[PDB]
RNA sequence: UAAGGUGAUAUGAACCGUUAUAACCGGCGAUUUCCGAAUGGGGAAACCCAGUGUGUUUCGACACACUAUCAUUAACUGAAUCCAUAGGUUAAUGAGGCGAACCGGGGGAACUGAAACAUCUAAGUACCCCGAGGAAAAGAAAUCAACCGAGAUUCCCCCAGUAGCGGCGAGCGAACGGGGAGCAGCCCAGAGCCUGAAUCAGUGUGUGUGUUAGUGGAAGCGUCUGGAAAGGCGCGCGAUACAGGGUGACAGCCCCGUACACAAAAAUGCACAUGCUGUGAGCUCGAUGAGUAGGGCGGGACACGUGGUAUCCUGUCUGAAUAUGGGGGGACCAUCCUCCAAGGCUAAAUACUCCUGACUGACCGAUAGUGAACCAGUACCGUGAGGGAAAGGCGAAAAGAAC
RNA sequence: AGGACCGAACCGACUAAUGUUGAAAAAUUAGCGGAUGACUUGUGGCUGGGGGUGAAAGGCCAAUCAAACCGGGAGAUAGCU
RNA sequence: CGAAGGUGUGCUGUGAGGCAUGCUGGAGGUAUCAGAAGUGCGAAUGCUGACAUAAGUAACGAUAAAGCGGGUGAAAAGCCCGCUCGCCGGAAGACCAAGGGUUCCUGUCCAACGUUAAUCGGGGCAGGGUGAGUCGACCCCUAAGGCGAGGCCGAAAGGCGUAGUCGAUGGGAAACAGGUUAAUAUUCCUGUACUUGGUGUUACUGCGAAGGGGGGACGGAGAAGGCUAUGUUGGCCGGGCG
RNA sequence: UACGGUGCUGAAGCAACAAAUGCCCUGCUUCCAGGAAAAGCCUCUAAGCAUCAGGUAACAUCAAAUCGUACCCCAAACCG
């Protein structure tokens, strides 16, 4: 199994947008922001076990960071991970 | 590499002059042999690679006494 | 609370490890993240507190 | 340590306000201080469309030298300069003229 | 008309990145030469 | 140490603290992802893939540790072959890589000068490579000197641009001897007597001092100009403190400091003292470094270019005497003097500054001084090695311009 | 069948004109040669400086070649300007 | 009660120069007599910065080509919408690899960038966006070639190379149709599938290699035959009768 | 119908012919210039293990991680 304090610093943020918001009200889906190094198994058992609900299964990208600038400085970013949690048909967050 | 084992024998460097003193880069080189070498204490030869007065050594000292110094100084044989 | 840590046993730090993780530390990365949280000072010292558990059950731990 | 200090009412030694008592408001890293009512600059600010739009022109107090000012005697009634000393094992600030712990 | 810098990244490492510099005396030498000049970016990794 | 703080651009928000568990400074600890000698295998650096063992009251998956090569030592195994060696496996210890200069050693140019150029010069320089230390190297006479003597090595000033070497051209260039800095001698080749006897090395402890935070630290007011006073004028005070910096113009007395006097729970450097361990004093007798010295041939180093050339080093071929002996004393012989090679250790004077602190400059002041006063080895250029900028200053205070 | 024939892609580059402070530090337009072969092309690899490679021109080796580029000796030397 | 500096005027010395003073400036300057020099620039096809000149001149980057109405706007030849016109259509369409690296999509701004204007943009700012057992990489295996324990060799650095270990551009398991987002889709959703391993049960049972064999395993050209993608025509179905 | 579209419903959905440079075809014929390797895959056993382990078949169950995925890509995004 995994280690709860492993699985406490997994998930990081709920991710708020559209695409976010259309996959929670129509496709069982919360979209959420993970830990870089998280793996899929970490996320689904992180989310059964932080929110107790039951998971169906997790698909992860990771995005990429953005070149900004202040001034004339540049500077980009930061990747980070997101991962669609796919719940079951018993769900409420 | 051109080293005797018993004397420790390198080349080393030098000149080509010639009748107009032109100097030139030389190496003179040992006259290195491999040579094998029974030892009457161990009952086996002991193959070196020796230069030609490596041997005058090794017949003047033994070849015992200079296997006890390539064993002293870690030349290994 | 420094001394306070340092008078339990091994389970008990591990208990209040997992407390300050668990009750603490995720609860208010999400209510931090999620438009809540006025409070944000409670984040630093909650991550500290953590800090000071994780020492003394090092220092406490053999050596 | 710092002689002049957070509750302490000053005078004020140097410019604009030579002579003027105050009590000294806060006290910044800089070698500054903030002493009330003492060096009043007329700032003007905007009505920032965020939470409250005082706009106008806001009369502030500056931030004067700490070497401007001194603490009020109010024993003689003049400027006086401070000393340290220790009284059972406390570092006290204490007058020099008079030799008074504050 | 085809010029003469035809980018490919696997023959930039493979080349000059920084596994083949330490991988003998004379890109070694050159790493302490960029990192004694200090510099922002040794080899040309990514 | 402390009444204020949560590093900067950079304000905010949310808070912590005010007589002590805010913050800041120091000693010792803890944590210390991944890459990099990178070391479990690999690799396009910061990534991919493991094996082995221990443990995991959901042990269908996790967590931790170990696993590189080489050298040395030991153990267990182990061929052709009988014994045995090679080899194999495991364990213990050490190494590996980086770094500015100084140091020793292995290699080693050419442009240039000679008004051409080849000997020569440049120059054993540049550069490449190996190794080591806080210094290294050298060093305790087979050394000079000269019929008197000196007494290891190293460095400085003379000697002396001298004697000499030199297509006797260009150039190279000593020693003897003198004056100083510093000064230190020892051990093995070997037995007996005798033992821990000086000696250092490794450690404990105690004392002294220094470093890493700090503490106290004198003495001024009035008036005029002025936006502002430290300035002018008038009258006082400090000084083992008038070094310096800041403060609204130029301050001994406003602030920080300076002179001076103190301070360490802890970790340390140095110097004494002392405990233990290791180590060996001292006496008598003996020995007193062989493919070596020397030689022939080739080359190199000596200021010395083979010359009449001593001396040292050795690639090659040889080859003694061994204290009634041998080396040197500038071809060489004799006489005389001096010294004991073929084993080794050794402080100080000496060379250097990546780095830290304090201080100083008839050094620079933004086209100067570092390439770089400013987020500069950056932007940018180049496949790459590499090349490589420009750019400081509102005000005393943002009071940086409400409307 | 063919280092066969005609001819697109594809490789090339014979002529002319334009361009020549270009649209382009070698091209455009109109014609032109090869086009199953000693062809052409993608991806990777190997050869290095008195060296490579060369169906040979002193060609090519990063818009550089009768000896690359970078750094150093180095402020070479310059009876010349 | 105003320094240096800057800019005028007046006086003065044979000259380089000196002195006084108005205005700007806003804090430093320095006699005399000595001392030291990065001590005086018009030239070096000098170096750096600034600014002229030609000159409001050539040009504004394929001779595929535009016209009008409406909208937004402070402003429309260029933006958005519509109707016409022209151009490419073995490409000037579509999908990738390499390479780039957010240029993608939405809102917002017009300083600079765009050889003009710009409300527009691959520009500025902010937010969003990349979903895999089956695609590709990683992975298993290897070619050329690299590296290479030992090893042979070499003044040192290092050369070569055995075992091995890496190295695709090659060999090795498996997913298709339809729908959806402003922006992803063989990845999400719907439907229908397939592949390879682990573990467990049950039935039968000889399993077992850095070893043997097969297979993988592979040339140029040519020739037809059988098909399909795809297209054309008829039938059918819906619509039109201009 | 925020006129941008958004939902609902939805007929026929066949045949003939032509036909690739794609597929059968890593085939067939022929020609000299004589045309990768190694693993997966299938088999054979050796040492060993032999009423165990393993192999095969069926069924069930679990797993399939990680990284890429936007966008241009004959081009205003790559090299110039």
């Amino acid at each position: 199994m995994i280690r709860e304090e492993r699985l406490l610093k997994v998930l990081r943020a709920p991710h708020v947008s559209e695409k976010a918001s259309t996959a929670m009200e129509k496709s069982n889906t919360i979209v959420l922001k993970v830990a870089k190094d998280a793996t899929k198994a970490e996320i689904k058992a992180a989310v059964q076990k932080l929110f107790e609900v039951e998971v169906e299964v997790v698909n992860t990208l990771v995005v990429k960071g953005k070149v900004k600038r202040h001034g004339q400085r540049i500077g980009r970013r930061s990747d980070w991970k997101k991962a669609y949690v796919t719940l079951k048909e018993g769900q409420n967050l | 590499s051109r080293v005797c084992q018993v004397t420790g024998k390198r080349p080393v460097t030098g000149n080509n002059r010639s009748h107009a003193l032109n100097a030139t880069k030389r190496r003179f080189l040992p006259n290195l042999h491999s040579h094998r070498f029974w030892v009457e204490s161990e009952k086996r030869f002991v193959t070196l690679r020796v230069s030609a007065k490596g041997m005058r050594v090794i017949d003047k000292k033994g070849i015992d006494t200079v296997l006890a110094e390539l064993r002293a100084r870690g030349e290994k044989y | 609370m420094k001394a306070k840590e340092l008078r339990e046993k091994s389970v008990e730090e591990l208990n209040t490890e997992l407390l300050n993780l668990l009750r603490e530390q995720f609860n208010l990365r999400m209510q931090a993240a999620s438009g809540q949280l006025q409070q944000s000072h409670l984040l630093k010292q909650v991550r500290r507190d953590v800090a000071r558990v994780k020492t003394l059950l090092n220092e406490k731990a053999g050596a | 340590a710092a002689k002049i200090r957070r509750d302490d009412e000053v005078i004020v030694l140097t410019g604009k306000d030579k002579g003027k008592r105050g009590k000294v408001k806060n006290v910044l890293s800089s070698g500054k201080v903030i002493v009330e009512g003492i060096n009043l600059v007329k700032k003007h600010q905007k009505p920032v469309p965020a939470l409250n739009q005082p706009g106008g022109i806001v009369e502030k107090e500056a931030a004067i030298q700490v070497s401007n000012v001194a603490i009020f005697n109010a024993a003689t009634g003049k400027a006086d300069r401070v000393g340290f000393r220790f009284e059972d094992g406390k570092k006290v600030r204490f007058f020099k003229s008079n030799s008074e712990t504050i | 008309m085809k010029r003469t810098f035809q980018p490919s990244v696997l023959k930039r490492n493979r080349s000059h990145g920084f596994r083949a510099r330490m991988a003998t005396k004379n890109g070694r030498q050159v790493l302490a030469r960029r990192r004694a000049k200090g510099r922002a970016r040794l080899t040309v990794s990514k």
